[PDB]
């Protein structure tokens, strides 16, 4: 049966989301007497049905019609009621998870993109390093000779030396740079993990919710009516 | 890349009070040397080369000032340092060493470059690099709107300069209301006029009774009576940067109108024209070096074949093999959010080999294709374990532009770097969503194929598209025309539009409705549209706004909007759906845009829309969407802004300071306590660094607002616990006590401000319309900036104080008692009836927009009676996910304690004089938003694609169509408002007469 009564547009887009052209259903109209939408090229048309169809004298295709699948399979109220509080419970819990599953993979996200700006630091400051290293090479060399052949040996020292304080420190920031690119390795192996758990989860927090409200749905059928 | 923290180097927040900083000198020599952490680039520069002649090759080593320091930045940038007044723990650097380089290229260039990359938070280097040539164009071709903005500004100078950096603060019409002309004695307002006479700064009171509608210029006219005088002179307003700069009635001024309005005493200063015109510096623009740099056909109506795309591969998907069977592509092919074909997917292929090598056909003939034209896409999973119901769930998604920026219909291979899918998104495809490839490369990569036709396939030119090539119904578009934005529009009605679109012209505002009548997937219909909108006659600019958002993609339907913008749209009104406008710039298709021009033109020509306009686009380039294009922008801002790029760069400075100060409370002393943090908090803000960057800048909440020196025992850090900064300044205004002395605001690092900011606005809008018909309903839209990432400002209201407070200082009566106390005998009724008008307010906009429930902690009420809410949070139907119920909560309930205050202590509350008062204030409120819905669907409207979980879909602004109940009568619409509160409250809400609504 076609015929859906007083749900809303956003409740018959959710209906028609995704469907095959000629999928339909007659609801009341938003407030004026009854609408037909119909599924054609992706969208969801709107056929008003004048009473007094939509032609020019009311003489009064739809081919897949959307009907009125029993999620809830239960006699009573008080089995319904016991079954709705079980799956909402579900809900409540898989809904936390997820939410706590989400702030991990934006805090995951957010160092991987830090993780990544400091390694380009570290990539220029190694540069700088080697250039300082390669100045050191050009200015050293007639120095050098010059102390040799002039005796000055704690002279040579002094150059040796510094050139060492340069090379250490080089090794020193060439090591933090390989220890974190460890780290974002690691990290980005804990990011697709993280994305692959929220994978499983959306599609079962999705069909939970909707089994959840049609138990809700059930128990407002069965209850007490009218406002 | 922008920084990764606020900290003095990488991996360390602060600096300890001494450092070892390694110096490399030019002849190869490393010095390592102990600085001070707040010593300046020259001191250390200083010590080095003293300590430099201890070291080898010193004798290669020229003057001290032949050199500068260069190091690299948090951002990877190699910076030279040629301001050597900054101090070290301000360069931002990654690691302690600095490299002493000889100044070498264009130095006045360099200096600005780094000044324009520190604003926006991203060196400007960075688009050098860039190979995209729509890139490229857009940095050149912006700069025409950069230079016309400033000939401008110095057109008429120094007036026009003045005009440029103190606007004048008006409403968008001098028309007084009937009860704020009633508050006048015969169209007459008292003012009071202060001069500061030299030379000693004395003030002189002059107390003037003038008409309300006298020009500045005859408010000083008559200042001198109690010839050469009238016109020398300048008014400003007492305790704020706000100047009188135009000929325009003293009421229509924001100021004077809101003095009339609160019965409140106007205290204007005198001054001199010339004291203010030569504190304006000449703001000079000057070319950039891109723009003087060596860079770097078949029409589309001739193609007869159908569309298609050929998927090939993905690199990787991240899914638990266990938990899905298969993966596929979801495509398809939209002009805004409509489908111009049925949706088309590749066939199912499994988890561990993302592999199609399939052409898609699609229903659409490649001349019927749309300029607007957009190929939709994600990969999506499947899972069909429990009978035979499956489960599709998107995994990334990508959009891109059918045509380029040049019209040119994409063809051969491309390559797309996939998005995740946004929080709450359910839906297969993102339509919404921006166009382009992921920046992130280390995301899925999905490769492409596109149709080859032998050239290059062009959009037809506007010549070729204008081919022409062919009494009950006037009632009937009047109707149609008066409907929602988001009203339901039948096949029959859309047929009925497309018929009578020659005689859609008489009433122009059908427009929006006639377009999405028209069938975008036939040229023929298309062609026919654009030769309307060309002759098309100008709407209201709040009418043109809806022509921005998500669902009206087409250049020439933009281009028709912007031009009632341009020629319509009040800088007041541009200031107040500023918000709206910068994020409807994430729906256009291109970087260079009508749009982008006319809002750039306007920042660059109105420093109050400037200041905003950059804080809007700031907040946002953490955001790798908009990065991108709103870095590129707001560098051709910052490149024409002038002098006020100075100003922004000591925001973003005292700012960044602030960030790193709660980021080290949150991180390392977030298991010490208040008392420990509070130590930590007075000794590192009484830093000369810190007291440096905090003091003597403008508010980012407002720019007319002055913070000078800080009040340092007022500062502190609040219980809540995401640790937020109550921070004071002084106003160092002249006349300060005549506005307020404190400048108090509230600093919180944590929270997403975005929801609070676009709720406050709301209220504003809201506020303005009841003022604007009559009713005096005193909102408090405090303000609220967000200034990035979950980072933002909170103005403080001073002299307000939680029900929660007020109740700990209880019975039901104990607020009524508490607002008794703070106003006794002559001003207790007006206490009451201040109480009365701000609760009607909060009452009818909580109730439309669907805020977060209100309870004794986010109900403020001030000193005079006042109340207000804070903390807003959540809007529209943010409970329908949680527990599915099908309802319009009411999230102020007005208990006991609140009828109690409005009746004034009386037994029996609801059957008062004052609350049948209240009821008729609630009434007419709520009446008035419902006849302005088509404003506010179309300011939620333009706000999807912002990126805030709870306005995501246009079905989420469905909510606001049903608080407003759009679809029944305005008689039936009360009825629920009024069947709304009573369900709520458990009765007490009555009206006059049932059948026909009259008295
Ligand atoms: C507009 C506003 N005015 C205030 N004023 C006072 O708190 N006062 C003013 C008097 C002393 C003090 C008090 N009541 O104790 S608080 C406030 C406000 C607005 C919005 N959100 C907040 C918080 C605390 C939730 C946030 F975001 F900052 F964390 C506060």
């Amino acid at each position: 049966e076609w015929y859906w009564g007083d749900i809303s547009r956003e409740e018959v887009n959710e209906k028609l989301r995704d469907t095959a052209d000629g999928t339909f259903l007659v609801r009341d109209a938003s407030t004026k007497d009854y609408t037909l939408t119909l599924r054609k090229g992706g969208n969801n048309k709107l056929i008003k049905i004048f009473h007094r169809g939509f032609s020019d004298p009311l003489t009064f295709k739809l081919l897949y019609p959307v009907s009125k699948d029993q999620v809830v399979k239960e006699d009573n109220i008080e089995a319904v009621g016991k079954k709705l509080h079980e799956y909402n419970t579900q809900f409540q819990e898989k809904s936390r998870e997820y939410d706590r599953l989400y702030e991990e993979y934006t805090r995951t996200s957010q160092e991987i993109q830090m993780k990544r700006t400091a390694i380009e630091a570290f990539n220029e400051t190694i540069k700088i390093f080697e250039e300082q290293c390669q100045t050191q090479e050009r200015y050293s060399k007639e120095y050098i000779e010059k102390f040799k052949r002039e005796g000055n040996e704690k002279e040579i020292q002094r150059i040796m030396h510094n050139y060492d304080k340069l090379k250490s420190r080089i090794s020193e920031i060439i090591d933090s740079r390989r220890r974190l690119e460890e780290d974002l390795k690691k990290q980005a192996a804990e990011y697709r993990e993280i994305d692959k758990r929220m994978n499983s989860i959306k599609p079962d927090l999705i069909q939970l919710r909707k089994t959840r409200d049609q138990y809700l749905m059930w128990l407002t059928q069965k209850g007490v009516r009218q406002k | 890349p922008p920084r990764p923290s606020s900290g003095e180097l990488w991996g360390i927040h602060l600096m300890p009070p001494r450092i070892l900083v390694e110096c490399l000198l030019p002849n190869g020599m490393i010095v390592t040397l102990e600085c001070l952490r707040e010593a300046t680039l020259i001191t250390i520069k200083h010590e080095l080369f003293k300590e430099a002649r201890k070291y080898p090759l010193h004798q290669l080593l020229q003057d001290e000032s032949s050199y500068i320091f260069v190091s690299v930045t948090q951002e990877a940038e190699r910076e030279e340092f040629f301001d050597e007044t900054r101090r070290l723990c301000d360069l931002r650097l990654f690691q302690p060493f600095l490299k002493v380089i000889e100044p070498v290229g264009n130095r006045e260039e360099k200096i600005l470059n780094r000044e324009i990359g520190f604003a926006i938070g991203m060196p400007v280097c960075e688009f050098d690099m860039v190979k995209d040539p729509e890139v490229q164009d857009f940095r050149r071709n912006i700069l025409n709107v950069c230079k016309e903005a400033v000939d401008l500004r110095d057109l008429n100078s120094p007036h026009s300069r003045a005009m440029y950096v103190y606007p004048p603060n008006v409403e968008s019409s001098p028309e007084l209301p009937k009860h704020i002309y009633n508050k006048l004695d015969k169209g007459q307002i008292i003012v009071v006029i202060w001069v500061i006479v030299s030379p000693n700064n004395d003030k002189q009171k002059y107390t003037l009774k003038i008409n309300h509608d006298c020009v500045p210029e005859q408010v000083i006219a008559e200042a001198i009576r109690k010839l050469e005088y009238q016109g020398k002179y300048i008014l400003k307003v007492c305790g704020c940067d706000e100047y009188f700069l135009e000929k325009y009635p003293l009421s229509q001024y924001k100021y004077i109108r809101s003095c009339i309005m609160l019965g409140r005493m106007p205290n204007l200063m005198l001054m001199a024209k010339e004291s203010l015109y030569s504190q304006l510096p000449m703001d000079c623009f000057t070319m950039p070096s891109y723009s003087r740099r060596i860079s770097t056909t078949k029409s589309l109506w001739v193609i007869n074949s159908a569309l298609r795309i050929k998927i090939l591969c993905a690199t990787y998907v991240n899914v638990n093999i266990r938990d899905i069977d298969k993966i596929y592509v979801r495509t398809g092919i939209y002009h805004g959010g409509e489908p111009l074909c049925d949706n088309v997917n590749t066939q199912r292929v499994p988890c561990s080999n993302p592999r199609w090598n399939e052409w898609l056909n699609y229903d659409i003939y490649i001349p019927d294709l749309p300029r607007a034209a957009r190929l939709c896409l994600s990969i999506c999973s499947v899972k069909g374990r429990k009978g035979a119901k499956e489960e599709h769930c998107p995994l990334a998604w990508g959009n891109i532009n059918l045509f380029d920026y040049t019209d040119t219909l994409v063809s051969g291979k491309m390559a797309l770097n996939l998005w995740p899918v946004p929080h709450g998104l359910e839906d297969l495809l993102n339509p919404i969503g921006v166009t382009g490839s992921n920046p992130n490369k280390e995301t899925p990569c999905l490769e492409l194929e596109f149709d080859w036709f032998s050239s290059v396939v062009k959009f037809p030119d506007m010549s070729v598209i204008e081919e022409h090539a062919n009494e009950n119904d006037k009632e009937q578009l009047k109707a149609i025309s008066t409907r929602d934005p988001l009203s339901e529009i039948t096949e029959q009605e859309k047929d009925f539009l497309w018929s009578h679109r020659h005689y859609c012209v008489t009433i122009p505002e059908i427009l929006p409705k006639l377009l999405l009548s028209v069938k975008w997937n036939s040229r023929d219909e298309v062609a026919q549209m654009y030769c309307l909108v060309k002759d098309w006659p100008p709407i209201k600019p709040e009418q043109a706004m809806e022509l921005l958002d998500c669902n009206y993609p087409d250049p020439m339907v933009r281009g028709f909007a912007v031009r009632c913008l341009e020629k319509y749209l009040t800088d007041d009104k541009l200031s107040q759906y500023l918000i709206q406008l910068v994020q409807v710039l994430k729906y256009e298709q291109y970087l260079d845009n009508l749009l982008v021009r006319f809002l750039l033109k306007k920042a660059l020509t109105n420093q109050r829309i400037g200041h905003f306009f950059f804080w809007h686009l700031k907040s946002e380039m953490h955001n790798k969407t908009v990065s991108q294009r709103f870095g590129l922008l707001l560098e051709s801002y910052c490149r024409a802004c002038g002098m006020y790029l100075k100003h922004l760069n000591r925001q973003v400075e005292a700012m960044e300071k602030l960030i790193n100060l709660t980021d080290i409370l949150k991180q390392e002393k977030k298991d010490e306590t208040q008392k420990v943090q509070m130590k930590f908090l007075v000794e590192q803000m009484r830093r000369p660094d810190f007291m440096d960057a905090l003091q003597g800048f403008l508010s980012p909440l407002n720019p007319a607002h002055q913070l000078g020196n800080l009040r340092l025992e007022e500062c502190r850090i609040m219980s809540s616990a995401k640790r937020p900064l109550w921070l004071n300044w002084e106003n160092p205004d002249i006349m300060s006590e005549l506005l307020f002395q404190n400048n108090e605001i509230i600093f919180k690092n944590g929270d997403d401000l975005r929801q609070d900011m676009l709720t406050l606005q709301i209220i504003r809008i809201m506020e303005n319309i009841w003022q604007n018909q009559g009713l005096d309903l005193r909102m408090l839209p405090y303000g609220c900036l967000s200034i990035g990432d979950c980072v933002g400002l909170i103005e403080v209201v001073r002299n307000s104080h939680t029900i929660m407070q007020i109740q700990c200082k209880f019975n039901s009566h104990t607020l009524h008692q508490w607002l008794k106390d703070k106003n006794k005998g002559e001003i207790y009724d007006a206490a009451i009836d201040l109480f009365t008008r701000s609760c009607a307010g909060y009452c009818v906009a909580t109730f439309i927009l669907g805020i977060g429930d209100r309870h004794n902690s986010n109900i403020m009420v001030k000193d005079d009676g006042q109340l207000f809410h804070i903390d807003f949070g959540h809007f529209l139907d943010h409970k329908k996910k949680k527990f599915g119920y099908k309802r319009e909560r009411v999230p102020f309930v007005l208990t006991q304690d609140f009828l109690i205050v409005i009746s004034k202590g009386a037994q029996e509350c609801t059957k008062t004089r004052e609350f049948e008062r209240f009821q008729e204030m609630c009434y007419k409120a709520y009446l008035a938003i419902r006849q302005h819905a088509n404003l506010f669907i179309n300011l939620f409207s333009m706000m999807l694609g912002s990126g805030m979980p709870e306005l995501q879909s246009f079905d989420d602004i469905a909510y606001i169509r049903k608080t407003l109940a759009l679809d029944k009568t305005e008689q039936e619409a009360l009825e629920y408002f009024m069947k709304q509160m009573n369900d709520a409250h458990h009765g007490g809400w009555t009206t006059k007469m049932d059948w026909i609504f009259h008295t």
